[PDB]
């Protein structure tokens, strides 16, 4: 009930932190991935459109 | 009764067909024993058997074939090509994009 600690002296640190901010943007195409290049196929995507 | 198989091996029965010129670099449809798509065709130099007809790649997609006149390899690579953006300001102002 009466001890305290105090400090006498110091030091400085440098620390990291790492954090991501963005990922890879990406885009799909409907036709070359359901369709591949083919008229009979691309015939019957339009009801799915 | 009949019974078929269809290999990766060369053709011993085949219907009646006449084949024809060979056209390269261009968005055409061919016809390899049977097997029908579209693509464009380009000389390979991609090495198989001595016995398989057509290559085939991950999506199980067949890209390299084998014709069966010259016995060389061609290669088959989309007609379409890649992914275009169109830039266009609004159509009530411009129509140039
Ligand atoms: C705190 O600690 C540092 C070392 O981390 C001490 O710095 C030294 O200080 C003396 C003079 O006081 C110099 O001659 C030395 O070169 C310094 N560096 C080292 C690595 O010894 C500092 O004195 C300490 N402070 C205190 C005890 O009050
Ligand atoms: C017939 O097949 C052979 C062997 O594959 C080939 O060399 C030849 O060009 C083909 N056509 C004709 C007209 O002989």
């Amino acid at each position: 009930n009466n001890s305290i600690a105090i400090p006498t002296n110091f030091s400085i640190s440098v620390t990291t932190e790492v954090m991501p901010v963005s990922m890879a943007k990406t885009s799909v195409d409907c036709t070359m991935y359901i369709c591949g290049d083919s008229l009979e196929c691309s015939n019957l995507l339009l009801q799915y459109g | 009764v009949l019974s078929f198989e269809l290999l990766n091996a060369p053709a011993t029965v085949c219907g009646p067909k006449l084949s024809t010129s060979l056209v390269k670099n261009q968005c055409v449809n061919f016809n390899f024993n049977g097997f029908k798509g579209t693509g464009v065709l380009t000389d390979s130099s991609k090495t198989f058997q001595s016995f398989q007809q057509f290559g085939r790649d991950a999506s199980d997609f067949t890209d390299s074939v084998r014709d069966p006149q010259t016995l060389r390899i061609l290669d088959i690579s989309p007609c379409s090509f890649g992914g275009v953006s169109v830039i266009t300001p609004g159509t009530n102002t411009s129509s140039a994009v």
